[PDB]
């Protein structure tokens, strides 16, 4: 499948051993984007007055 | 002294280096002995190690503290370590290198580097003297 297709690697070490996204140094594991969409952000803000309602 | 020879001293051997003392020492360790673990999840690159060249016992500084400037606090060495010791060798501009001492070789080549240190203090006084 194109979008991940690795021909020919070329690879002079290994790979770098783990930390599970995070979770051996910081206590905590940083592997799904959903998750930080579950941490609040602002979505619209702003100021009132008499003069904009009716 | 009782023998033909002095007396018996101590040996101390490393790599091809043969340390002689013939006293008791004074020692002490900086901080609680550990084999590392965390250094493995910095580099990918494989580790080398060199302990014929860096396991071996080299000789450092000689400082001459005289009588007449020995005052309580003088301070007859403060370096930063290990740079001062590593860096030891300099040229004529006391820029250091790491060409010529084999227990620096592999400073030269690679980028990042760790290890625990030993230091000896040797001070050969007279049987006459306080301090």
């Amino acid at each position: 499948m194109e979008r991940t297709f690795t021909p020919n690697v070329m690879q002079p070490t290994p790979l770098l051993p783990t930390t599970n996204d995070g979770r051996v140094t910081f206590g905590e594991a940083f592997n799904d984007l959903k998750d930080l969409a579950r941490r609040y952000q602002l979505y619209w803000e702003g100021t009132i007055l008499e003069g904009n309602l009716r | 002294m009782d023998r033909p020879e002095g007396s018996e001293e101590r040996t101390v051997q490393t790599s091809n280096v043969v340390l002689g003392e013939t006293n008791i020492e004074s020692q002490d360790i900086a901080s609680k002995e550990y084999s590392p673990t965390w250094d493995r999840l910095a580099s990918s690159e494989v580790s080398d190690e060199y302990p014929m060249l860096t396991d071996r016992w080299l000789f450092w500084k000689s400082v001459k503290w005289e009588v007449n400037d020995s005052a309580f606090g003088k301070m007859l060495v403060q370096e930063k370590f290990p740079q001062s010791w590593v860096q030891m060798d300099v040229n004529v501009n006391n820029i250091p290198r790491y060409t010529n001492i084999p227990n620096f070789i592999p400073f030269n080549i690679h980028q990042y580097m760790r290890a625990d240190f030993e230091v000896k203090i040797y001070v050969n006084p007279n049987d006459f003297v306080s301090g």
